[PDB]
């Protein structure tokens, strides 16, 4: 009823939250070392490639080939640093990366050695916030990286972090707010439960797409990879940066997508529940099973980044922000607001005049949406006038 | 009244992380440590929040505070300088002596005011928190509350209205365009085409030093306007 | 753990606050030694609603955030302001009116 | 209670990435280098010690505005998720509450948006 | 579910809903049609709340009072008072503030003569401030502001709790804070008393905050009514409400203006646009006068003992330090802020009665006081210097009754009832403020406000010496009347503080009536 589930949560025995931290920290490694990896497969094969296939079998050791080299190459700390911050900022990245994704279900209740314990390190009565504050303190890592640095580069690198947070973080926290309204709750086991008969996307797709939005932003991953920008800014904040601390923003990165993905799953696709082909095979909801559900979905979030990667341009910050603050903030609170009011109709027997307004809103939403983008705007043209250098005539 | 030990750690390193922030604030030279010495604090601050059985409380804390310190840094950068390393020098005779001595008698009157408060009656927020924290906050906010939470509204507005009026720029001192800058008389190009580049020499080619002309002497044109020549 | 030691942290956040809008000159930071007060003040609630069990001051605490954006934003517009007359952000600066 | 499982994985996380910072800087190669510690800036010599009279101290952001505009609205922003989770138990009331609340909150928006705060970037 | 007392919260919520339609009018309306609906929709929104008001007070004829809000808000015949005359004073302060310039030749005619920059994030003296001078543009958001002031000053009296005098507080001072940075001339010193008025500000409700969560902690609740009980109940912390009272009292004080917290007013009031000073002088006084009168009779009576001697030692201080620093000040408009300092201290002797006389008579001065500094800083802002500027030096005063005998005598009426002669509304009400403090117990306070105002009347008196008993020099300021709403607010004022002065039993009565906090 009131998640966290008090007869779930907060009652394993020291060693058994220790063993799941550490299962959850494993877990987490080994993902983004197989994201590195499969990241870089599948874009190859996008591209026609075969993408790192030598290194070990298949190419398996390259993510860790990777890791181990930057592990073995020297320690620089340039002159010209703020030598504490310009330490510290890969910390910063780093830990609440890892902490964010301690409220994570990946799956339900399990009998590990007779506790009955959830497959999950723990829930909160916020948990979905926390999630959203550990993911906004690690941004301080890349602005203060690309600050401390003392270089023109990681300095426009970590203002555009800056601006980036500036674009998506109203973003998120509006697209939270729909998942709570049907959710009724902010912890992730609640709002797992909550989508036993049918999974927010379907429900909720606005709100899912401009929390994936917001999301792909959140990461830095392109479209938006902005922060970084090699193509502009060389290597934008993590320029200067060499060695472990470099992977450890790489590795914050990647741990970034995949908490945020995770969210998604947890509070747009049901979670850990099997989908619809397993939905009706028995026990699919259970024991260990959940588990391979919600690392599938996942990894279809992980294909959606590295398809993004693959077939798009990086928008210039200030497009991206102007889409935030334009496109996705409007949305998302007119959103907040029809849902509220389909819900509350709902509620007193309205009925028809909420499928009425609601498909009627995002209609409307739909139109002026591309009013923005072409009937209206973003779709002009002009001319121009001659100067006094005797310009040629134009046929 | 005495909360379990464990909230005495978390407190002790916690409040030992929000005090030495809040100095840090007051106390470093850089403006961008003092940023990140407030963002600390309000950090801690909000993991006391949690600590005390105010989960929402502190999680929006840290949220909110993450958003406000990253746009104080920014203004840190536009308004006050990258790294500039303020002097804290006492520009008003005696003043940091008696600002010093009244923030610490306002410090040991407020402490001697609250003294001991908490034996008198701690009653724990269980039978609150209880049925939802977040709950209970929408039950206050909505029921109790309702009005302030109306006149938040009026709070955004105000900021927003005094954002556009004092800090938004209207169409005159709006920045030319890049299309409008390659106008008018063939402007950027016209004029020496591309500025002339900065010289190269043997052991010197940054962006300050200034190109030679074929007598020998330094062209002005090729270091730009705004660095103090070489 | 005596729970009042949360006040008294508090008390010296808050002075420390009040020390740093005599001591610093420049508005970003006077602007951060106010939101140290205003949160100090929250800090006082929280600890009081959990001494009263009840969320009230809870609830305050979210208004006082509140104003503290509020107040900020609105210092950040006089400062760019001032800032675009003057291209300086130290408030002693401002001092033409006097005496 | 509740929170220690956070606590283990922040603690974990903590020593892993100390260790790395510590890894990075004891493991692997160091020979010191003016040109190599000197800053990057595409291969040309950084300037000056003293970068320039003025020079790069201050960055204008174009965008302050809608800077500071995120600082009220992520603020009054938090508000909706207590409405949203006491949903269907506070009633009517607050729902034309915060509708109200919503519609202060798109006038501002709508303030800010036509009279061109969002454009400057 | 909550019930809602419309009826009672009528005149916040039209002017709420007004300030936010102004806001409308600002992002939806074409610029030259902005002003003509602003103006008309802020004045007719004032008109209603003050119509409103007057219904409200029918309301309240049988019942003392009512909460609105599950606490929060009470509207008693105290609030409805204060509230109908800060309505006042709002429609006045806007009728300042809409004045335009005095079309000369050109139609750039723009919302100048109410002294505001065409647009304040310009640098001054810009030729983009030139430019948009010349084409006339005016940044008409000033009236949804001055509104939400007004709003947040219509409710900070009636506020009913701790929170909602916060949030109140905040609110009317956030627009005060920006309206003071948009003058039209002496630009920077209009940013400075901003800036100067922000952080002062942003200091005083951080103490304030403070305080009421020390009164929170004391009291377990923070009602005003519930606060109140616990206190005279004893079960409450005493020491933690005698220090929320103080830092809250610091807050309040800093809204007045108390010498220990005045220091802000004679820069502010200076650097403000003369509209807005006019404007702030009475109804931000006003506005705190009314939470401290709640606070001090509502709050905490039972405290009366503990902080009695503290407020004795501040109004001393305030009538002394306010009135002897006035005595040689060379600026009218700086004079007149150290007037109203000492006012401050003046009104606190009828806050210290404790009584329903006191209270009787701090509403009445509040009313007849704001009218006068509202109508003096008017007539103040009427005065011209050949360039423009705002003409204060006390020198180019020399023989400007004499070359302008109309508006001469109009301020000398103003500037002998902030003396408090007879016959004029500032009389009056100065020996209400002084009867209940002397009935009350505080007859020494009543001795030093009499010494003080002997000292205040040398500078009051100086001005009208300088205005009529001194030849004009050869530069003198010419009188500018921009429109006929500066004219009619400086004859209604005027008007008001003399009959006010003559028979003032007119409100007196409605003082009276209003001696009783729910």
């Amino acid at each position: 009823m009131t998640h966290p589930d008090p007869t779930l949560f907060g009652h394993d025995p020291w060693w058994l939250m220790l063993a799941k931290a550490v299962a959850i920290f494993v877990f987490l490694l080994l993902t983004v070392l197989s994201a590195i990896l499969i990241e870089r497969k599948l874009l190859g094969r996008m591209q026609m490639r075969f993408g790192p296939n030598r290194v070990g079998p298949a190419g398996l050791l390259q993510s860790l080939a990777d890791g181990i080299k930057l592990a073995l190459k020297e320690g620089l700390v340039p002159a010209g640093v703020d030598k504490p911050i310009y330490l510290l900022a890969p910390v910063i990245s780093v830990i609440p990366a890892f902490v964010a994704f301690s409220v994570i279900p990946l799956g339900g209740a399990v009998s590990v050695f007779g506790h009955r314990t959830p497959l999950q390190l723990t829930d909160l009565p916020v948990a979905v916030l926390f999630i959203l504050a550990a993911t906004s303190i690690g941004v301080y890592g890349i602005v203060l990286a690309g600050w401390a640095s003392g270089s023109t580069y990681p300095l426009l690198g970590g203002l555009r972090s800056s601006a980036q947070v500036v674009s998506y973080e109203i973003a998120m926290g509006l697209s939270f707010v729909a998942v709570f309204l049907y959710a009724g709750t902010m912890s992730t086991s609640g709002i797992v439960a909550a989508q036993d008969r049918t999974w927010f996307v379907f429900l909720l797709l606005p709100s899912f797409l401009v929390y994936v939005v917001s999301m792909v932003g959140e990461t830095n991953r392109a479209p938006f990879d902005l922060p970084e920008a090699e193509g502009e800014l060389v290597g934008g904040f993590h320029t200067e940066y060499s060695s472990l601390k470099f992977a450890m923003f790489m590795l914050a990165e990647y741990v970034n997508m995949t908490t945020v993905s995770a969210l998604a799953t947890t509070m747009f696709l049901g979670g850990w529940h099997a989908p619809f082909p397993f939905n009706l095979i028995d026990g699919a909801n259970s024991g260990w099973w959940p588990l391979l559900w919600f690392t599938a979905k996942v990894w279809t979030f992980m294909f959606l980044y590295f398809w993004l990667r693959a077939t798009l341009p990086r928008l210039r910050y200030d497009q991206f922000m102007a889409l935030g603050w334009k496109v996705l903030i409007p949305v998302s609170l007119l959103w907040i607001m029809v849902v509220a009011i389909t819900r509350s109709l709902r509620q007193h027997g309205e009925g028809t005049w909420a499928a009425w307004l609601l498909t009627a809103a995002v209609v409307v939403v739909v139109a002026l949406i591309w009013g923005l983008a072409t009937s209206l705007r973003r779709r002009t043209v002009q001319p121009p006038p001659p100067q006094s250098t005797g310009a040629y005539p134009v046929p | 009244a005495r909360t379990s030990t464990s909230e005495a750690v978390v407190f002790w390193v916690v409040g030992t992380v929000a005090l030495v922030g809040a100095i840090g604030v007051v106390a470093a030279r850089k403006a961008v440590y003092s940023a990140v010495f407030l963002a600390c604090t309000m950090i801690s601050l909000a993991v006391l929040y949690i600590a005390q059985d105010a989960p929402f409380l502190g999680v929006v804390q840290i949220v909110v505070y993450t958003g406000a310190v990253m746009m104080l840094f920014l203004f840190v950068l536009m308004l006050i300088g990258v790294d500039l390393t303020e002097s804290l020098v006492e520009t008003i005779k005696g003043h940091r002596i008696a600002a010093l001595i009244a923030g610490a008698g306002f410090g040991i009157l407020v402490i001697a005011g609250i003294g001991n408060v908490s034996v008198a009656g701690f009653s724990g927020l269980a039978a609150a928190n209880s049925g939802g924290n977040v709950e209970g906050l929408a039950a206050l906010i909505f029921t109790r509350y309702l009005w302030a939470f109306e006149l938040t509204s009026a709070l955004l507005i105000t900021a927003a209205l005094g954002a556009m009026v004092l800090a938004h720029r209207e169409r005159f001192e709006r920045r030319k365009t890049q299309r409008e800058l390659a106008i008018e008389r063939f402007q950027t190009g016209g004029h020496p085409t591309p500025l002339p580049n900065p010289g190269v020499y043997a052991r010197h080619n940054s962006v300050d030093v200034p190109a030679r002309l074929p007598d020998g002497s330094e062209s002005p044109l090729s270091v730009s306007t705004i660095l103090p020549h070489r | 753990m005596n729970p009042d030691n949360y006040l008294y942290l508090s008390a010296l956040l808050f002075t420390i606050g009040a020390a740093g809008v005599l001591l610093r000159r420049n508005a970003i930071v006077m602007f951060m030694c106010v939101e140290l007060m205003l949160n100090a003040a929250n800090l006082a609630f929280v600890n009081f609603s959990r001494m009263h069990g009840q969320l009230d001051g809870q609830v305050v605490a979210f208004f006082t955030m509140v104003v503290a954006a509020c107040e900020v934003v609105v210092g950040l517009a006089i400062i760019m302001a001032i800032f675009r007359t003057r291209r300086s952000a130290s408030v002693d600066d401002a001092n033409l009116l006097k005496h | 209670a509740l929170y220690t499982p956070i606590l283990i994985l922040g603690a974990i996380a903590a020593v892993f990435a100390v260790v790395s910072v510590g890894i990075a800087l004891v493991i692997g190669p160091r020979r010191f280098n003016r040109s190599k510690l000197e800053a990057y800036e595409c291969g040309i010599d950084p300037l000056p010690p003293v970068a320039a009279g003025l020079t790069g101290q201050r960055i204008p952001i174009r965008y302050y505005l809608i800077a500071m505009l995120f600082i009220v609205f992520d603020i009054e922003i938090v508000f909706l998720y207590p409405w949203a989770v006491a949903f269907d138990s506070l009633g009517l009331f607050a729902v034309i509450e915060m509708l109200l609340f919503m519609l202060t909150v798109f006038v501002a928006y709508a303030y800010v948006w036509r009279r061109g705060g969002l454009n400057w970037d | 579910t909550p019930s809602i007392e419309y009826g009672l919260l009528s005149p916040m919520l039209i002017v709420f809903g007004v300030a936010i339609a102004g806001v409308l009018i600002e992002a939806l309306a074409p610029r030259q049609s902005r002003y003509p609906l602003q103006v008309t929709l802020a004045l007719g929104g004032l008109i209603a709340t003050v119509v409103a008001v007057v219904f409200v007070a029918r309301g309240l004829s049988g019942t003392p009072g009512r909460p609105a809000v599950l606490g929060a808000v009470v509207l008693d015949a105290p609030a409805v008072f204060l509230q109908g005359t800060i309505a006042l004073v709002g429609i006045l302060g806007i009728m300042l503030i809409a004045e335009r310039q005095k079309a000369t030749v050109s139609a750039g005619e723009a919302r100048g003569l109410e002294d505001f920059t065409p647009q304040a994030s310009a640098v001054a003296g810009s030729v983009a401030e030139q430019l948009a001078t010349k084409t006339g543009v005016m940044q008409t958001e000033v009236f949804p502001l001055t509104m939400f002031a007004i709003g947040g000053m219509l409710l900070f009296p009636a506020a009913d709790d701790l929170l909602t005098m916060f949030v109140a507080l905040e609110v009317l001072s956030l627009p005060l804070y920006l309206l003071c940075g948009l003058a039209r001339r002496r630009r920077l010193l209009s940013q400075e008393a901003a800036l100067k008025y922000f952080l002062l500000g942003a200091f005083s409700s951080a103490f304030f905050i403070y305080g009421a969560a020390m009164l929170y902690g004391s009291a377990g609740t923070l009602d005003l009514s519930g606060i109140a009980e616990s206190v005279a109940a004893g079960s409450g912390n005493t020491s933690l409400a005698l220090l929320g009272v103080a830092l809250l009292l610091v807050g309040v004080l800093f809204k007045v203006g108390a010498v220990p917290f005045h220091s802000w007013i004679p820069d502010v009031y200076q650097g403000a646009p003369t509209s807005i000073t006019a404007f702030m002088a009475a109804a931000t006084k006003i506005a705190a006068f009314g939470a401290m009168l709640r606070i001090f009779y509502v709050a905490v009576p039972a405290l009366r003992d503990d902080w009695r001697p503290v407020l004795w030692a501040i109004a001393i201080l305030t009538m002394v330090v306010g009135t002897v620093t006035a005595v040689t000040q060379t600026d009218v408009k700086r004079m007149l802020a150290y007037s109203a300092v000492a006012h401050s201290g003046f009104i606190l002797t009828g806050v210290i009665a404790a009584n329903p006389a006191g209270v009787s008579s701090t509403l009445f001065y509040l009313f007849a006081y704001g009218f006068s500094t509202l109508g003096a800083f008017a007539v103040v802002g009427l005065i011209r210097n050949a360039a423009g500027d705002e003409e204060t030096s006390m020198a180019q005063w020399a023989g400007l009754g004499r070359r302008y005998p109309i508006v001469g005598v109009v301020f000398s009426l103003f500037l002998l009832a902030f003396a408090g002669i007879p016959l004029t509304s500032g009389f009056v009400s100065k020996f209400a403020v002084f009867k209940a403090a002397g009935e009350g117990g505080a007859i020494p306070l009543v001795i030093i406000g009499v010494i003080a105002s002997a000292v205040a009347a040398y500078f009051y008196v100086r001005v009208i010496v300088l205005m009529f008993f001194t030849e004009p020099p050869d530069d003198a300021p010419e009188l500018v009347v921009p429109s006929g709403l500066s004219t009619a607010v400086v004859t209604v004022t005027a008007a008001v503080t003399f009959a006010l002065g003559a028979l003032p039993q007119p409100l007196l009565d409605l003082a009276n009536s209003a001696e009783t906090f729910l």
